[PDB]
């Protein structure tokens, strides 16, 4: 989530005064080249380096990745609601996330570098196979980076993280 | 004149050694005497050939009334002949009229009285430089013990007539009545023989008087003097009715006890504890084992590990009564350099009853025992020495004495490999064998022998030393024999067997100089001159 | 699955030689781990992060590599390094281990001074027992075979020497009239006949071999002769307990001054680790023997001697017997059985149970009890080691989430469960087959070190009719 290790250089700037979604690239600044769903969407030659996705009210979504002088970074699955990606389902006030890779092995989940869905002491947070259920989703509290990983592996080794921002 | 070499015990010993003494050959030391225990224990002494040390004497009166002259062949500390200090009220040194060599020390004698007025200038002769006489001619005891001033030419104390035949104590030596500057010389020069000859009238020297023969246990030294015992560099040997102090042939016989018999009865090897008890030793009586525990060091015997540089203490051993087993030698040394001087390993005791010289499991290139000549009783095994080469060459039958003696020279470096590696005896060595790789370590020589070295040919015609071959040996000619190029320069040793003389020739003999001033027959000095032909003619 | 290849599969090297083991991965691996497995023991993590040495690993071991090639190096091979070395990858499940490199000594006893004694002697009172000590690997005629006794309930007591080259024996006054020691140089074996066996003569009689700067350098196995119907050195601590890691120090006192006349103090400390013959630790008052860790460091002067083990480890537990040989009869101390105070902090332990012999088709449940740490904070893994095969990963379970993952070969027959209230993980094996016979080991996985650091001792499972 907060760390860029594992080629997860793409992060969301949560220092916005207006409801605009800005993306940042953690690469040696020379020129940042941005991509969305594989296609190039911009080329920043020095000066600015953040990518503006527009107002959050337009529900920006897509697999965003950047690239400096090295090779492209891992994707950042953006999912706003105001390679196989994570599946997001909203039903009333319940948000359900589906792990893209479910080989049948132990699926674990983490939210902002914090484990979730393991303890049964949480009625509003259940983990059922490759599905993470979030009941009574709190926009300000439950939004952020999410990632699923198999027991024994490092979360940073995931093919990409999921950035969820939802008003329910 | 008879001669001599707890507080109570000191008094007894001194009264025992100095009671009858009339001339003291060493130093009369009168030290540590308790109160009221001395009674005329030494009164007749008349000449002490050394230093008088009368120190820490609590007795009131040490008579020493008759001591006439104390020689000073030594000193107390330096230029210190009479040492009277730290004692004693009366010391009537009435008779001491000259202390020839040394000075008199006065200090720490508050009770000594009437001696500060002794005119010591007469007593001491020309050694006043260290005359600390700080602590009226009278030595005490009222009258009749006066200093008898006499000084403030073979007579020392005084004269009893203008004759050298009658003098108190003679300055240098005294033949029978007359005072001589020196002894009658032992060897006299005769112009007929042109060589020194034993003089029947000559007498050896016993202390301060000349004696035809030295009585008691006295050995004649080289300088004619009859010392009590031979020096360190000499040995005692009897040829005539009087023994002589013959000069030692290198290290003289110092029979030590080896490992197994004596103080080293229970020692295991020649440990760092055992070694240094064998320094300057020859003819070790017993074995002389050098087992590996010597070099490792041992704890249950608590002996520190032996430094390899100390095994060279054993280089002096020129004979061994028991066995010599050298079962480990330092790996950095290529030849058994510690046992280079061994001459006979008589082998009365044998290791395991069999071997008398075993050199087992060492890493020496050559046995290096160049000097070994007889290995009398036991066998000889030289095995395991995986780098030993010039080994089987020596004829093992020649050195050993009993016909049953064997040799098991095995498992050493192979003969083919020894010759292929260029390690063969030097050419200047007879087919007998060679102890190593060098000419010196050869059993016997093809032609000559310049000492241990076996040279190709004696310097018969050309050479610096100009050898003259003899009994298959090169013997350096006498230096006066000038080298001659047409023929040999010397038929045989000595100055009278040479054709051409570098210096003058006196009779048959060639000498550096003609005999001049030498003592000859009839007690007459001899002087000879040289003619144009370098012949020394008698005057 | 990423395949791990170890080369060589078996290596023999002499003591001191540099030993190199290579591990090749079928795919680029981020990190490689190296484990040392002694015969009959569980795997012990030696290197993590492909270069980092685990706690207690001597610096003579090192790991290197990147991508698909990794190398494990032993700079100076030691006799205690005999074990099977395994490399393990963690980048992807299942965690794959190499076939294992069997490391042995090329020469060994071939040249190593190894004394072998008789042992296992039982006698009756008033009789005589004769014990031998076959000395091999050295010139049996060049070193004394001193024989030392350690009675139950007392420290080491010397019993006299013999210099097998000459047979000239010294003896101890407490047995001078009773025990006779004779050499047989031809067969290289010293012998000791103790006659008129008493009640207090039941002990272990060791045959040392007094070296250059040390007494009792290489000690025999020891012969326990059980028969039933002097500068005094006392060790100030006794049964002094310490915590694994905490520095310890056992003091020892001399009745007189043990500074020998030669100026070399023959004070020594020998550490009879449980079940092993005493082996020298401080060769003189201060010098440490060769092959002892730098942890053990004695000190002292005059009459009092103190031994300071700078960091007590698992292997240092055992009686340190202080011996002084500057006196004629070699006298030892009482010796302080330094022991681990059990817990001594986090007793990270995995206790395995539930093994045994089961029929084919039956079910067996294994249990792994975790202690000394938060059971829910680390993943518990199961590894199987078949007879003659390398380590095989079975699966793991996350105690905090219940997340389990299994190897495809056993996913349909084995079930991994856990009990957080008992800090115990369960490995349920259903429909057992003869191929499932082996040792099952439980291991704790530290996500921060990406290595299985704590392993259980293993539970043998035999599937036989």
């Amino acid at each position: 989530m907060q760390s860029i290790k594992g080629n997860h250089l793409v992060k969301v700037y949560d220092y916005q005064e207006d409801g605009s979604v800005l993306l940042t690239c953690d690469a040696e600044a020379k020129n940042i080249t941005w991509f969305k769903d594989g296609k190039m969407i911009g080329f920043l030659t020095e000066d600015k380096k953040k990518w503006n996705l527009g107002s959050n009210a337009k529900d920006p979504r897509g697999m965003y990745q950047c690239k400096g002088s090295q090779n492209k970074s891992k994707p950042l699955q953006v999912y706003y609601r105001m390679q196989t990606p994570y599946k997001v389902s909203i039903s009333g006030t319940t948000v359900i996330l589906t792990c893209p890779q479910y080989p049948g092995s132990e699926i674990l989940w983490q939210h902002n570098d914090k484990n979730i869905g393991g303890d049964e002491d949480d009625k509003n947070i259940g983990s059922d196979e490759d599905h993470l259920s979030l009941k009574e989703f709190s926009e300000l509290e439950q939004s952020g980076y999410y990632v699923c990983y198999p027991r024994g592996s490092k979360p940073e080794d995931a093919n990409f993280y999921l950035y969820l921002r939802a008003r329910v | 004149k008879k001669v001599c070499q707890t507080f109570e015990d000191h008094f007894l010993s001194l009264q025992r050694m100095f009671n009858n003494c009339e001339v003291v050959l060493g130093n009369l030391e009168i030290t540590y005497v308790q109160r009221n225990y001395d009674l005329s224990f030494l009164k007749t002494i008349q000449e002490v050939a050394g230093y008088v040390l009368i120190a820490l004497n609590t007795v009131e009166r040490i008579p020493l009334e008759n001591l006439q002259i104390i020689r000073g062949n030594m000193y107390y500390e330096n230029s210190y002949a009479l040492a009277v200090l730290s004692n004693l009220k009366e010391l009537p040194m009435r008779n001491l009229q000259e202390i020839l060599h040394g000075a008199v020390r006065f200090s720490n004698n508050p009770a000594l009285c009437n001696v500060e007025s002794i005119q010591w200038r007469d007593i001491v002769s020309s050694d006043f430089l260290s005359n600390m006489s700080m602590d009226g001619s009278c030595w005490g005891a009222g009258e009749e013990n006066c200093q008898k001033l006499t000084k403030i030419n073979q007579c020392a104390a005084g004269c009893t007539g203008p004759r050298e035949s009658d003098c108190l104590v003679c300055r240098k030596f005294r033949d029978e009545a007359t005072c001589k500057d020196t002894c009658p010389p032992l060897m006299l020069y005769n112009p007929t023989t042109y060589q020194m000859d034993v003089n029947p009238e000559g007498k050896y020297s016993f202390g301060a008087t000349c004696v035809k023969k030295c009585p008691r246990n006295y050995v004649v030294t080289d300088h004619g003097s009859c010392v009590r015992a031979c020096g360190a560099d000499s040995y005692e040997m009897e040829e005539d009715g009087v023994r002589k102090c013959k000069k030692c042939e290198g290290p003289c016989r110092k029979v030590c006890n080896g490992i197994g018999i004596g103080e080293f009865k229970d020692s295991l090897s020649i440990n760092a504890t055992n070694i240094k008890h064998f320094k300057n030793c020859t003819s070790i009586s017993g074995d002389l084992h050098i087992l590996p525990v010597a070099f490792r060091g041992d704890s249950f015997t608590h002996t520190p590990p032996l430094d390899p540089q100390e095994l060279d203490i054993l280089k002096t051993v020129k004979e061994i009564t028991g066995f010599l087993l050298i079962q480990a030698w330092p790996e950095n040394r290529t030849d058994l350099h510690a046992f280079e001087n061994l001459e006979i390993i008589r082998g009365r005791t044998k290791q395991h009853g069999q071997f008398s010289l075993a050199v087992v499991s060492l890493n020496i290139t050559s046995l290096g025992l160049r000097s070994l000549k007889e290995i009398s009783d036991g066998d000889v095994i030289i095995s395991g020495n995986k780098n030993l080469c010039y080994a089987n060459t020596i004829n093992w039958k020649k050195l050993f004495g009993t016909s049953g003696q064997k040799t098991k020279i095995i498992s050493n470096r192979g003969e083919n490999s020894c010759k292929a590696t260029g390690q063969v005896c030097h050419a200047l060595c007879s087919p007998e064998g060679c102890w190593g790789p060098e000419p010196r370590d050869c059993v016997s020589c093809r032609n000559v022998s310049r000492g241990r070295e076996c040279v190709d040919k004696c310097n018969l015609l050309e050479g610096e030393p100009r050898e003259f071959v003899e009994n298959s040996e090169c013997i350096q000619c006498h230096p006066e024999c000038l080298p001659q190029a047409m023929n040999i320069t010397c038929t045989g040793r000595g100055p009278d067997n040479c054709i051409q003389c570098a210096h003058y020739i006196d009779g048959p003999h060639c000498v550096k100089t003609c005999p001049a001033g030498v003592m000859g027959e009839n007690n007459t000095l001899v002087w000879k001159y040289a003619d144009a032909g370098h012949v020394c003619h008698l005057c | 699955d990423i395949q791990m290849t170890q080369s060589p599969s078996s290596l023999s090297a002499s003591v001191g030689d540099r030993v190199t083991i290579t591990c090749s991965a079928s795919s680029s691996v981020s990190y490689m781990n190296w484990y040392q497995q002694t015969p009959g023991k569980a795997p012990k993590r030696w290197i993590y992060d492909t270069s980092k040495l685990a706690s207690g690993v001597p610096s003579r071991f090192s790991g290197s590599g990147s991508g698909t090639d990794y190398t494990f190096t032993i700079s100076s091979l030691q006799p205690e390094d005999i074990a099977t070395y395994y490399c393990q990858q963690w980048s992807s499940n299942p965690f794959t281990f190499g076939q294992g490199t069997k490391l042995q000594i090329t020469s060994g006893g071939g040249g190593q001074v190894q004394l072998v004694q008789s042992g296992a002697e039982v006698k009756k009172p008033g009789a005589s027992v004769k014990v031998s000590c076959k000395a091999s690997g050295y010139t049996f005629t060049s070193y004394w075979m001193h024989w030392v006794r350690q009675a139950p309930g007392q420290g080491l007591e010397w019993m006299g020497n013999i210099w097998p080259g000459s047979g000239g024996t010294n003896y101890a006054e407490k047995f001078k009239n009773r025990v006779t020691m004779t050499r047989d140089t031809s067969i290289s074996t010293a012998y000791m006949e103790l006659s008129r066996l008493r009640s207090d003569d039941t002990a272990v009689y060791y045959c040392a071999r007094s070296g250059g700067p040390y007494f009792f350098d290489y000690w025999g196995q020891g012969t326990l002769v059980t028969v039933s119907s002097d500068i005094v050195m006392t060790q100030s601590p006794l049964s002094l307990p310490v915590t694994p890691g905490e520095p310890a120090s056992i003091s020892c006192r001399s009745s007189q001054n043990i500074v020998h006349n030669n100026g070399i103090t023959y004070l020594e400390w020998y550490l009879q680790k449980p079940g092993q013959s005493p082996q020298l630790l401080i060769y003189k008052v201060s010098d440490r023997f060769s092959g002892v860790p730098d942890r053990f460091s004695g000190s002292g002067s005059g009459t009092d001697f103190t031994l300071k083990i700078s960091r007590v480890e698992a292997e240092d537990v055992g009686v340190y017997y202080c011996f002084q040989g500057s006196h004629i009869p070699p006298t030892f101390g009482q010796g302080t059985k330094v022991e681990i105070k059990s817990g001594g902090g986090g007793q990270v332990q995995l206790v395995q149970s539930g093994g045994g012999v089961v029929q084919p088709g039956r079910s067996l449940r294994l249990s792994c009890k975790a202690s000394g740490y938060t059971f829910t904070r680390y993943t518990m893994h199961w590894v199987r080691q078949a007879p003659g095969k390398g380590l095989e990963w079975i699966g793991y379970i996350n105690p905090s989430r219940g997340y389990t993952n299994y190897n495809q070969k056993v996913k349909d027959r084995f079930t991994i469960s856990r009990d957080n209230s008992k800090n115990t993980a369960f490995l349920q094996m259903d429909s057992l087959r003869p191929e499932d016979t082996g040792v099952y080991f439980c291991a704790r996985y530290y996500d921060d070190h990406y290595s299985l650091d704590y392993w259980g001792q293993g539970t043998p499972v035999t599937v036989s009719s």
